[PDB]
């Protein structure tokens, strides 16, 4: 959906997923997407459900993850108005020839 | 104004067609799976209309302020609900998540409330489900008390598992699931058993109690509830032989004698009970409703039809029609795979030529009538509509798949109703399915959509949100519910009675509770509405001085007393000397010799009684007998081998199949016992009237054999790995032509058939028997949906609405022929129990003497037999005991002994045992109490009645169980023997039949129903050993394929047997006769040295094996209708007697 947020503060990009009966070797990556840019914002991996992320990439320094749920949401910390754009989590479990893209949060930094 | 225009429009017919038509749509709009967005205005539109039609009913119920609204109509009730539910949905949030979406199909429910018709219809099923009360409380006692049985026997017994060896340690490598054999991608760890007769194992594979459970851990026999899950499961024969096979391979093949029980007990005489109370319903509820209801063109064209009218009514040219459509059928029916042009030339130019004389005859005979005067007889309009569309897709030739329109030339074999009256009957009741009975269909259907949509919505998500927990590759079953057609077929399934394999899936994937709760609603509304059908469109359808000297002395030798007796010993022994000719018999040399002895002694004395019948007789009162025939005729058969083997043509062609005709042998005692030759009288006067409509139903399904061919038969042929038996995808090999490619490239694709298909008319009828018998139809529908076309690799569901013509068949040539024939079979039984005069056939003349005895056993109470015990302390004990609260007390006694007794379970503690054993020792010593108290009240007798004497019995038995216990732990040891010895308590739970006045009734026909069916049962038997012996002499040494495998085959005698009870019922026989139909390489190896035997060859043929096993279908199936009847005729005459 849509985020509002305000110049110089930080937000919360949620994304949580579920597994019906678990995984192994689970791989994340947060995208950015705007008219002239894309970026590979984080990414990590995830041994199995009973594990904690790890990141093997992270491209900002003002990106944190939230810690846990099935959760692997970021902070973005410091907005500037160039932060406006489309962020898009995806999820692929290779084990289960399984990719999810989570819904693209259009952020909308403003003053 | 206000409330007069609002009045108005409430009660005009427009309207409910308009809200007819509104929630048709809806219906058709609620069937997706994923609702664009669109779709949701057009929800909207939908809460629109239904407000505004609650909003005319509010304002004309409660105008101008009365007190409140429209509130005595159940339906009302549920329209209040949906449009509630609808408006406080709309309101932003109820979840986010969302699981009431399932809720909005109660929406579509709203049909019944308008189409008229229907309330009376659901109304009058209620009615039909009351009656059941007694029937379900006698049959969930019984699933109980054989739920504890199962309980205490295999307690654990299914987790059995074959544990391997390793490269302070334990209970850990005891799971894990990667040291237990798996049997080449089964996926269910192969049981195993320490007993002898029991699942045996493999080098270094040792037998450990250790791992989940059979299936997914749904399948045990401990912790009471999945016992009784088990048992439901075996009441309805629900791929029950997996349970049969599971079980004897860990417990041991000397516990079938349960499942015979089992079988015999539930599966049986619950579903007779409850189709006859269902059926008594169902009668008087017409009888009822029957009793209430009683209280220069034109001129010309005259003058050229004038000769042509004159032409044809008098000669046999109708007939000649008749012929032409005979002969049109065998064209059609000569249809195949192979051909060579030199033959679908002679087809092709037979079906123009037919084509042509059929609408030159229509053409010519129309104008004798006069058109609009000639479409009025209803066969005429039927016949033009074939003639045109026969010239219409005659000059099209580009229907890709659609080529069906060549099948539509078939119907014209329906116009033989006009002089076969039976195909007219048939054609009767398929037409008042849609006529007097469309609404009662209109309502199963309604309910086969409402079903198909809420499994649907309820678990639609979950069956893709966790594939991989039922997969192999994660993705989805080939049944689902994903989407509204795979969901309606599932529905389709359950209703033909395959409810529990996708229960699994279903279970598994979205919570145990919700799905057991859908699915037992479900198979039990859906199958009471199509018995409901079914006996609806029954019950209204048919509604020397010397020479002289010695004739008189051998006809004192034949019809001697000890005579008979001494033949009937022979034989009986004869017989059985079949039964040792097993593998091992060229192992033994001890047996064998003495069994060559006995085959020529018993052949010599046979011969000599025959002689003796001979001369005592005389050839004219012999050969005027049809038992001496038969009997002859074997004695023929055998001294035909008698001579091959004694003047030197020891082994050819023929004398060695001849020594398998030995197999007839115990033909002989059919004419000795009445029981048999009772039945297999009552079996041949009724036979006649069975080919009469077998002849209809063979025509029906040749219609269906020939639409298959021409559908399929073709595209059955497939390309697999022989590596792994896999499926060669369309990206790899496409068609013949690339798997040609791949053999010459020296690789292993194997360009293989079905094997059961429909590349013939006679692979058609057999096809059909499996999808009809639904034993089998599951290779054969996954063969046929991905039919992709002829000589094309078939690819996964690609033609998958073909499903729709196995439902079509599975409706018509399964439900109205079986129902067109039981409407005869109740003709053709009235008549003979008409002719008879007398009553109860299945029965002999001695029999009956002991059924009359019973009749007044059963009909009759005592009266005051109990003086007193005089005057004493006893007398105030007697006042006490004897009163009704005594009664009833120790009643809720025993259900709650049963109530401790459920709570057994397999891997308990200690403590929990210990304090059980004690609470069951207090139940036995008060029980103790009860009786030997009893015994000083009623101290004269105390054993007039029966209850009290088994109440006896029971005490002692449980005195005895509890008395040795001890004993098991110092002197002779077997715990095996004591889980069967500590099943002598249950004997207590049957005292609950004391009371419950009412299921000691049905227990009773159960016991009136025993001797007519014991006949019966020995016929059954006698016709199990004679296909018991053609097994093991012609099976028993088959490949070892999906069916036949080392504890179930045809080796021996106990081997044979066990796998003829379990096909008695029909049961699993496509797998059993799967390795018979093998021929030859690469499938098998004709040339095998396999030890403990001259014989060679690893496969049988499969001309007999389809003659054995298509005979015994046919068989068992006629005897077991006749015991069917056995118990329904007795439980009409018990109920229409009280
Ligand atoms: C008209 O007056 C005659 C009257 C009784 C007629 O009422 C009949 C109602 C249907 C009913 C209950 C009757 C006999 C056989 C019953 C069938 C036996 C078959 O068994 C099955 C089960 C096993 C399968 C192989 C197929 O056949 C069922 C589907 C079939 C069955 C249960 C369908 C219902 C039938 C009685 C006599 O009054 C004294
Ligand atoms: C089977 O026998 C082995 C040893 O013979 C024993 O360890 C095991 O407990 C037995 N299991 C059962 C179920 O009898
Ligand atoms: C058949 O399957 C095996 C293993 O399952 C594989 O190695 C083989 O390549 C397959 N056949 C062909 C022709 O590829
Ligand atoms: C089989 O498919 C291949 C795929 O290209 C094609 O070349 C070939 O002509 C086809 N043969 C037949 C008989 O369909
Ligand atoms: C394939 O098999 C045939 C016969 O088995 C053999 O003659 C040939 O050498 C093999 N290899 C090739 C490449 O044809």
């Amino acid at each position: 959906t849509d985020i509002y947020a305000v110049n110089g503060t930080e937000i919360l990009l949620p994304c949580t997923f579920s597994s019906c009966f678990g995984f192994e070797d689970l791989h994340f990556r947060w995208t950015y997407n705007s008219s002239d840019a894309f970026k590979i914002l984080i990414e990590g991996t995830v041994k199995n459900e009973k594990s904690d992320p790890k990141v093997t990439l992270k491209d900002d320094d003002r990106i944190t993850l939230v810690g846990s749920m099935n959760n692997i949401s970021i902070v973005l910390r410091d907005l500037e108005f160039s932060d406006t754009g489309k962020y898009t989590c995806h999820v692929k479990n290779p084990k289960e020839n399984n990719l999810q893209h989570h819904a693209t949060i259009f952020l909308q930094v403003v003053d | 104004p206000l409330r007069k225009i609002a009045i108005k429009i409430l009660v005009h017919s427009l309207f409910s067609m308009l809200i007819m038509c509104t929630i048709l749509t809806n219906c058709v709009f609620m069937t997706m799976s994923n609702p664009p967005d669109w779709t949701k205005n057009v929800e909207y539109t939908f809460t629109g209309i239904y407000t505004f039609e609650s909003l005319i009913k509010i304002i004309a119920r409660g105008f101008c302020l009365e007190d409140f609204t429209f509130l005595r109509d159940p339906w009302n009730w549920l329209d209040f609900t949906v449009i509630t539910f609808a408006y406080v949905t709309e309101f932003v949030d109820l979840g986010n998540v969302s699981a009431l979406r399932t809720f909005r199909v109660l929406r579509a429910l709203k049909t019944i409330s308008v189409i008229p018709g229907l309330k009376t219809i659901v109304g009058a099923l209620i009615q039909s489900v009351k009656k059941l009360s007694d029937v379900m409380i006698l049959t969930v006692f019984c699933l109980s008390v054989f739920a504890l049985i199962g309980l205490q026997l295999f307690m654990g017994n299914l987790r059995n598992k074959c544990i391997q060896w390793p490269p302070f340690d334990w209970k850990s490598y005891i799971q894990d699931s990667r040291y237990h054999y798996f049997l080449e991608g089964f996926l269910d760890a192969l049981l195993c058993g320490n007993s002898s007769d029991a699942g045996q194992c493999p080098e270094g594979y040792m037998c450990v109690k250790a791992g989940r459970n059979p299936n997914y851990g749904y399948t045990s026999f401990d912790t009471f509830s999945w016992a009784f899950l088990s048992l439901f499961r075996l009441m309805t024969q629900d791929f029950w032989e997996n349970l049969y096979q599971l079980t004897l391979r860990a417990a041991g093949k000397t516990y079938m004698i349960f499942f015979v029980l089992v079988i015999f007990l539930g599966s049986f005489y619950l579903i007779n009970l409850i189709l006859a109370v269902v059926a008594m319903a169902y009668e008087e509820q017409n009888q009822a409703t029957l009793e209430e209801a009683e209280q220069d063109c034109s001129p010309y064209w005259l003058k050229v039809k004038h000769v042509v009218n004159l032409v044809v009514m008098d000669p046999f040219v109708d007939l000649a029609i008749t012929i032409c459509i005979v002969l049109n059928t065998l064209f059609m029916a000569m249809e195949h795979y192979p051909m060579t042009d030199h033959f679908n030339n002679v087809l092709t130019v037979g079906n123009l030529v037919f084509t042509g004389i059929f609408t030159a005859e229509m053409f010519l005979k129309i104008i004798a009538m006069d058109p609009y005067y000639y479409f009025q007889e209803g066969w005429n309009i039927f016949d033009g509509f074939i003639v045109t569309l026969s010239l219409v897709e005659l000059g099209l030739a580009n229907v890709e798949g659609l080529s069906v329109l060549r099948s539509f030339r078939l119907l014209r074999v329906f116009k033989l109703a006009k002089s076969w009256p039976t195909l007219n009957m048939l054609i009767k009741i398929i037409g008042n399915s849609v006529g007097a009975l469309g609404n009662l269909t209109l309502v199963l259907a309604i309910i086969v959509f409402i079903f198909a949509v809420v499994g649907m919505q309820l678990f639609g998500k979950s069956y893709k949100d966790c594939v991989c927990k039922i997969a192999s590759d994660c993705q989805l079953p080939r049944w689902h519910m994903n989407d509204f057609f795979h969901s309606f077929l599932i529905v389709f399934r359950v209703l033909c009675g395959e409810w529990i394999e996708t229960m699994w899936d279903c279970m598994e994937v979205a919570g145990q509770a919700m799905c057991l709760t859908v699915f037992m609603m479900v198979m039990v509304i859906g199958n009471l509405v199509v018995l409901n059908l079914f006996l609806a469109l029954l019950l209204s359808s048919f509604s020397g001085k010397q020479w002289w000297n010695l004739r008189r002395t051998c006809f004192r030798i034949v019809e001697h007393n000890w005579f008979e007796t001494f033949i009937v010993f022979m034989i009986l022994l004869s017989s059985g000397a079949l039964a040792f000719e097993d593998i091992y018999i060229d192992q033994r040399k001890t047996i064998k010799t003495m069994l060559e002895y006995a085959d020529k002694v018993f052949t010599y004395i046979f011969i000599l009684e025959m002689l003796l019948k001979w001369v005592a007789y005389g050839y004219q009162t012999y050969f005027t007998n049809a038992w001496c025939w038969l009997d002859f005729l074997i004695v023929d058969v055998s001294l035909v081998s008698l001579t091959a083997n004694a003047l030197g043509y020891s082994e050819l062609g023929a004398i060695k199949s001849l020594r398998t005709l030995r197999a007839l042998r115990p033909l002989r005692a059919l004419s000795r016992f009445e029981g048999m030759r009772v039945v297999v009288n009552a079996l041949l006067g009724a036979i006649p009237s069975i080919m009469n409509v077998l002849l209809v139903c063979l025509i029906f399904w040749l219609i269906f054999s020939i639409m298959g061919v021409n559908l399929f038969a073709g595209k059955f042929y497939h390309c697999i790995n022989t590596t792994t038996g896999d499926r060669f995808d369309i990206e790899d090999v496409n068609n013949h032509t690339d798997c040609l490619k791949l053999i010459e490239r020296n690789e292993t694709a194997r360009w293989k058939n079905v094997k059961v298909n429909f590349d013939n008319v006679g692979f058609g009828y057999l096809s059909l028997l499996q999808v009809a018998t639904f034993k089998g139809w599951m290779d054969i529908m996954y063969a046929a949906v991905d039919s992709r076309n002829v000589e094309l690799q078939p690819k996964y569901e690609e033609s998958l609405y073909m499903y729709l013509y196995f439902v079509i068949f599975i409706i018509f040539g399964s439900f109205f022929t079986l129902n067109l024939f039981i409407g005869v079979i109740i003709d053709n039984f009235n008549q003979q129990k008409k002719k008879f005069g007398g009553q109860d056939i299945f029965m002999t003349e001695e029999q009956k003497k002991y059924y009359n005895a019973m009749k007044k056993l059963g009909s009759k109470k005592p009266q005051k037999p109990i003086p007193r015990p005089g005057n004493k302390f006893q007398g105030m004990v007697f006042d006490f005991v004897t009163r009704q609260v005594f009664d009833i007390s120790i009643m809720i006694l025993i259900c709650l002994n049963m109530v401790t007794m459920m709570v057994e379970t397999d891997d308990q503690s200690e403590y929990v045992t210990t304090i059980l054993s004690r609470i069951n020792l207090v139940f036995i010593v008060l029980f103790t109490g009860e009786c030997v108290l009893k015994l000083i009240s009623l101290r004269h007798y105390y054993f007039t009645i029966g209850w009290n004497i088994f109440d006896f019995v029971v005490v002692i038995l449980s005195i005895v169980g509890m008395f040795l216990a001890e004993l098991i732990e110092k002197y002779f040891v077997s715990p095996t023997l004591f889980r069967v010895i500590r099943l002598a308590r249950i004997g207590r739970i049957l005292r609950l039949i004391k009371g419950a006045k009412g299921i000691r009734t049905l227990l009773f026909a159960l016991m009136m129903s025993l001797p007519a069916l014991f006949n019966i049962g020995l016929l059954l038997f006698l016709v199990m050993f004679i296909y018991a012996i053609f097994g093991m002499s012609n099976f028993a040494y088959v490949k070892r394929e999906v069916g036949i495998d080392d504890m179930f085959n045809f080796e021996t005698f106990g081997n044979s047997m066990i796998c003829l009870f379990q096909i008695t019922t029909s049961a699993g026989w496509d797998g059993l006769l799967a390795p018979i139909l093998n021929s030859k390489p690469p499938d098998c190896d004709p040339n095998k040295v396999n030890p403990g035997s001259s014989v060679k060859g690893d496969c049988g043929n499969p001309s007999v094996g389809i003659f054995f096993f298509v005979s015994y279908i046919i068989i068992s199936f006629l005897v077991v209708v006749n015991m069917y009847i056995a118990v329904i005729l007795e439980n009409f005459s018990v109920a229409t007697e009280e």
